[PDB]
């Protein structure tokens, strides 16, 4: 017998759940961070999470059958073909000869292309307030997500 | 003794009789420390490299990574993760106030020479726990001897 | 000593805050904007504590949560402006202004912070653009 | 345990009988070697606490811990250790005023 | 059903400060049988300077 | 089973077997009490919203 043999290390408890529990937070402070360094004041695309690759998707159609104009122009079109296509109340028929037309009329294939656009896009008093007390946030002493957070002399004369 | 090792149990087919050695020991189960300090060292020197490439990818080492390394190195890789990790970086020569607590409290402190909270566990022994019921032959087998049977619960599962 | 003194019987605080009070109120008002996410009075009144007792950081990541569980809400967008830095403050207060068009006490704000003629102008003269029709 | 506290009675009594039985010359010598080691080293003498400390909190929390740790509960603390723990939880409660309380005893008191 | 025991009233005034007003809760105690529903009134004065916590 | 034919409880079967075997049974109250106890159950088994409907 040597002395190391049949020693073991333990594997870090819950492993699985607080990576559940860091996802889910990520995904919810997602906008936090997206936003977190936006200066809006010296950003100018302030004004202009799974909606974003659709508007993405609608963005780069835009600019296929647009002719590679500013993000501005880009976001204005986005902004109209989504609204109206919204607001159309599932009038179909009418949408050819105005959203065909304002992106060159390029043809129906493209038309079923861009239906599917509109179909994937989708000061208060309040008195009276209910409270609850409870000895919650019991936990194991480690972080709350898996992760490693860092942050005259003497003299004789 | 092999005597000790016998045990029976009874079901409505009758009676059977079954068997299952020496006790183990706790320096098989304690690590050198030698190994110790080796491990230690390239553990340490491997965080490092880990350290500055997730400084260089902007995000924060997860419990993901540093996962083979979790209790390892003589400052244990496990006290990387505790929530008073902050506090505890202002505490200085508290390894020479351990020592010096014995000219204040009467009890006689068998680790003398370790903080839990800034070292680390620098041992284990639910292998040993595991180990020694199966060394006395199962819970079953020890349970023979005991008056268990006695009481006449049908299982030891729901028992306090 | 004396001189340390003196400035130690200054130091102390003629108002405190009793502890316990003040943890008390924290789990109250904890419970009420968990409970109302809509409820500008409640993010407004939790970051209130966070400021007058503790430290400005938390209150400020409460606001931030607050403004956008609570939009189209001025008196929450205030807060925010008002516990924010200046130069997120101004962020804090035209995510406002987007959020609340015509919100003329948050671009009041984003002039103050900006304490420039010239930004000052550009903000007044997109205001006016935006309405016209305001003395 | 009493004879030894006799002894060093006789100890403290024969102290005050003999002064100090380190010479002026031996006084001087060390001190001045304390001396010139600082300034070699350009050591800075520690300051008394400000009234502003970044960590003062920080430090008092960690002294409060270590005080509690000092109690494996047994359920049996006779009055004076209990009476410290209340000390304790009430320094933990209101941690700015048992500051203010230390500051003022480590400037002023002396008995 | 204990949650509406404790309910507060949050009513701004909006120059110096914002007052929160503890208000008598209720614990329901409803029969499905009968339908006999004892609703107990929990005053305000109870738990306003109570000192206590949760527990 | 007792003579009036409920299904016993093994605490009190062995209650009446120890009875019977040392040769001397509870006492007075005790009776009393188990039989008011009984019929307790009876007339609880053999079974106030409109009261307070006409109150309220």
């Amino acid at each position: 017998t040597r002395m190391g043999d049949k020693a073991q290390r333990t594997k870090p408890q819950m492993q699985e759940e607080r990576r559940a529990k860091r996802r889910k937070r990520d995904e919810d402070r997602h906008d936090i961070n997206k936003m977190k360094g936006y200066t809006l004041l010296s950003e100018g695309i302030d004004e202009m999470k799974e909606t974003r690759e659709t508007y993405e998707v609608l963005l780069s159609f835009i600019q296929a059958a647009l002719g590679d104009q500013p993000r501005d122009i880009l976001c204005g079109a986005a902004d109209e073909v989504l609204a109206v296509l919204k607001n159309e109340k599932l009038r179909d028929k009418e949408r050819r000869k105005e959203i065909d037309l304002l992106l060159g009329q390029t043809d129906d294939t493209r038309y079923h292309v861009l239906v599917n656009l509109g179909k994937k896009i989708t000061i208060d008093e309040t008195y009276g307030v209910n409270v609850q007390f409870e000895s919650d946030e019991e936990e194991g002493d480690e972080d709350v997500y898996g992760e490693v957070r860092e942050e005259c002399t003497l003299s004789a004369n | 003794p092999q005597s000790d090792l016998r045990w029976s149990k009874q079901t409505d087919v009758g009676i059977t009789h079954f068997r299952s050695q020496l006790i183990p020991n706790l320096y098989r189960y304690i690590q050198p420390w030698e190994s110790e300090f080796i491990d230690s060292q390239r553990v340490w020197a491997e965080y490092a490299l880990k350290r500055q490439e997730a400084i260089a990818q902007n995000r924060r080492l997860t419990l993901e990574d540093l996962e083979d390394s979790w209790d390892r190195g003589i400052p244990r890789i496990n006290t990387l993760f505790q929530k008073d990790r902050h506090t505890l970086a202002y505490d200085k020569g508290w390894r020479v106030r351990t020592d010096f607590k014995q000219y204040q409290v009467l009890k006689q402190n068998p680790f003398w020479w370790t903080h839990q909270r800034h070292d680390g566990k620098l041992w284990n022994l639910n292998n040993y726990r595991t180990d020694m019921i199966q060394a006395l032959g199962g819970v079953e087998g020890i349970l023979e001897h005991t008056l268990f049977k006695g009481t006449y619960f049908p299982t030891w599962e729901g028992l306090f | 000593p004396k001189g340390y003194l003196t400035d130690l019987n200054s130091m102390i605080p003629t108002h405190g805050g009793d502890i316990n009070d003040i943890k008390k109120a924290r789990l109250l008002l904890k419970s009420v904007r968990e409970t109302n996410p809509h409820h500008p009075p409640a993010w407004i009144a939790s970051a209130r504590l966070e400021e007058v007792t503790g430290k400005l950081q938390v209150a400020r990541n409460l606001i931030m949560k607050g403004t956008e569980m609570c939009p189209k809400s001025e008196d929450v967008w205030l807060e925010a402006a008002r516990l924010q830095p200046g130069d997120t403050a101004k962020a804090v207060v035209a995510q406002a202004v987007r959020h609340l068009p015509q919100s003329v006490r948050i671009y009041i704000r984003a002039a103050e912070l900006e304490t420039d003629i010239r930004a000052k102008k550009r903000v007044l003269r997109k205001a006016l653009e935006h309405v016209p029709n305001s003395v | 345990t009493r004879l030894y506290l006799k002894a060093e009675q006789e100890r403290q009594h024969n102290y005050l009988k003999d002064g100090p039985y380190i010479t002026a010359e031996e006084a001087v010598a060390v001190y001045t070697t304390t001396v010139h080691w600082l300034e070699s080293r350009r050591f800075s003498p520690i300051p008394f606490p400000p009234l502003s400390y970044k960590h003062d909190t920080k430090l008092l929390i960690l002294a409060l811990e270590r005080l509690k740790e000092a109690y494996s509960v047994k359920s049996r603390l006779n009055q004076s250790q209990r009476e410290e723990l209340g000390l304790i939880e009430q320094a933990y409660d209101n941690p700015h005023e048992a500051l203010s309380r230390i500051k003022r005893h480590l400037l002023t008191q002396r008995a | 059903d204990d949650t509406n025991v404790y309910r507060v009233t949050i009513h701004k005034t909006f120059e110096g400060n914002l007052t929160t007003k503890p208000i008598n809760g209720a614990i329901f105690i409803f029969n499905p049988r009968t339908g006999q529903l004892f609703l107990k009134i929990i005053h305000t004065s109870v738990w306003a300077g109570q000192k206590r916590l949760g527990q | 089973v007792d003579e009036t034919g409920r299904k016993l409880t093994p605490k009190e079967a062995f209650r009446q077997l120890s009875h019977r075997f040392h040769g001397k049974g509870s006492g007075k109250m005790k009776t009393e009490r188990r039989m008011k106890k009984l019929d307790e159950e009876a007339l609880l088994k053999k079974m106030l919203g409109t009261v307070a409907l006409l109150q309220e």
